[PDB]
């Protein structure tokens, strides 16, 4: 019996990655129309949607994955990030959805460098256009421990992961009334020898992302 | 155009050059930071998959 | 033995999780599909094979066992395939590339009794109407073994609503040169022909007209 | 059509007598009453001014 | 200088309604487009202003207006019910308005027979509209004196009030399961001595809409 | 004087609720405003005249004195004037009934100075663009008293937004046959000619092009 | 002010 | 699964 239950429990996931990386998959392909990202936020449906889209990255971040389930994490990761793109999306994701954007940020922390690249490539995108909004740059750069995931992630070899870092960098440090205490104590808590490691490397969008983002720290 | 009827609006000589007009939304000029700044402007990013 | 309990309890709680996340993620598709640039979207994706057919799988799982989030995940279903079927292009796609999802659905008409998921019967009328605008969609649905038959049992059922749209089923047919082989309970779409819902009626009456020339 | 090739949709040959399609809403499914009964069909009412 | 401070209150509030009146004019123009309740609801700028709503038309009332300030009530109570009108929109309104649909169950019970019948008219149609939505049906019909109510509203002469109660009691009959405990009881609550009177009524609309609810209150 | 000091917390008591309405009434116009089809049915009603009106007034009243209710009450007014003025009809519209507001607009341009609401001047310059489009509003505008030295005046702006707006603004003047009269702040328009921002620089090089020509 | 009121 | 990131 023990083995019949433990055999249509794999049934029944797998049925169910198939059912999320169908539907989702779809919701992330017409996501790019602002009109559906408005049709989208219609409703409590959002709210429902948003906090278990949070789990299920959660749930899969934390069995570390095949094609369906990853096809799934991606789907969930590219909804937010286009919802994100829009300015009422961003808005509603900081006002309704401020647990999946803790769920965000705690993710790509236990991703170790070099495992769910494109998962944390769509999850900073997501970030990226949530610090366009102001109240949504606020709880991003106060969450505690936000400097240190930068770090982190600079650790990871794929250019496209750092460029997006540095996207993210680059967004924050825009914005100096946010700034930790001092300005020059918060530049300090950037991984300087990283970007200026970075503003001399092979990749031509990775060498001028850095290099950009060492012109705005030298001039505060 | 050729009779000043109804249409007032300006015709361009040049196709390259043409007049665009801009809107303007609640959330964008209230909710998002003026990211248009003199040596960089920053705007969101999209993604679709194939 | 000292496994199995537990194991059991974790079973039930996966498919909550799961036709929770099936609810939502569905609820959004059901609303956006109302868009025909949406509809030709979806239909331009790899996925859209693989969603249909596992669309009338796990329509067809949950009927044969009503809850609240495993209703709305199927009325969500059943939503997003009347819509798409609402669209020429969709109608197109369903019949050339979802049959088994059609089979499914004409299969499912007879399997609940009038009573049951009156909202679910519904809008699966509403989707063979909207496929049978589409040559092909009449062909292969009034071809379906039995479904004449289940036509006029559809008729039995007390709900006005379910009526409304068995009569347009039905009208759609008749508004095409096809096979005859008598079975009308002219009772009961003349016992429908006066009615005082202005939609009932004129249903019967408009079909009537047909059933005569 | 004519030519069927990609226009698959049956024509009518009577302009009263026109096939229409219908579509569905979450809400009005779900979150709406069942208001097409046999003796009345309740319908929401809307008002435009002058 | 009290003078000069009460010259200025009277011209500030006149300002006040003729910005109300033609802002919210053209809004209940434009609110009979389903995409432009949406566009509406989106936010939580639906909120505030459904707020702002119900103490507006709760303070006119109160008064007893002009032109100006009677057009600013007409387009709040026109724009409701537009709203109630999408099914998206009544779902919103008993969501997230209670308190809006409670200040219009109190104002019908403010206003005497006959004194702002466009007003009533307005108001008992969101109702209606409202009551189209299942848990909209429940908060109106479980609100209490809402059928003492009832009987209050078929006080008026005015022909269209009382063709827009029986409208709305029409709808709430048609729903046996919240039925105040036995039906036969719940029937008896209702006005039937007036519902009879207008069942032989001169106007032919009225008399239809009386006669008709009299056949559904027989067969219960 | 046993009067007086409870009548003037009413007085502002009333502003409160009277900005607060206002706020939340014209942001859902502001919103719903970008739709061609809704500026049209805006304005075919009668209170058309009577909103832009008293718009002009309520946007030049509070300059005259930021608040956040008050902020998004006046950014409100100049959104929706700049979306109206986005379409054919709608700065048609304006330049034929609302030039008392066109007149405000301009003159608020040069009543704030530089750093105090740059949001409301981006949207005002973006107003006059739009408007500008139209024969009769580029003529209207262009021939205001002090148009042409407000124009270099608002180049001085240390903000990159507004500027590009002045830039775009002075392009739409020069992109059609008209009078000139030598003070171009060949300055900062050549400053602004080498720029990161890759809108700036080529909204003042193409604005160069013309310049020559 | 007159009202047209559509269904 | 292969991305595609427009601006």
């Amino acid at each position: 019996q023990l083995n019949e239950a433990k055999q249509q429990l794999l049934q029944q996931a797998e049925y169910c990655t198939e059912m999320g990386a169908a539907a989702c998959t779809l919701l992330w392909g017409v996501s790019s129309s602002e009109e559906v990202v408005k049709a989208i936020l219609g409703g409590d449906k959002a709210l429902k949607f948003f906090s278990i889209t949070g789990q299920t990255m959660e749930s899969f971040v934390k069995s570390l994955l095949d094609s369906d389930e990853s096809q799934f994490v991606f789907a969930l990761a590219g909804i937010v990030t286009n919802v994100a793109a829009i300015a009422c999306g961003r808005e509603f994701l900081v006002n309704s959805s401020r647990v999946l954007l803790d769920t965000i940020l705690q993710l790509l922390g236990d991703l170790k460098p070099g495992q769910c690249t494109k998962l944390k490539v769509l999850m900073l995108m997501s970030l990226y256009n949530v610090s366009i909004n102001l109240k949504g740059l606020k709880y991003i750069s106060e969450s505690p421990g936000f400097i240190p995931l930068l770090w982190w992630l600079l650790s990871d070899p794929d250019a496209e992961v750092c460029l997006h870092v540095l996207r993210l960098v680059q967004s924050v440090v825009l914005e100096p009334e946010v700034f930790s205490k001092s300005a020059s104590e918060f530049r300090s808590s950037l991984p300087l020898q990283r970007i200026l490691a970075m503003s001399k490397s092979r990749n031509p969008r990775l060498q001028t992302a850095a290099q950009e983002l060492l012109e705005d720290l030298r001039t505060l | 155009k050729r009779n000043l009827l109804n249409e007032f609006d300006r015709i361009i000589e040049n196709q390259e050059k043409s007049l665009k007009a801009s809107k303007s939304t609640p959330d964008g000029t209230i909710k998002d930071r003026r990211l248009f700044m003199h040596h960089v402007s920053l705007e969101p990013i999209t993604c679709v998959p194939f």
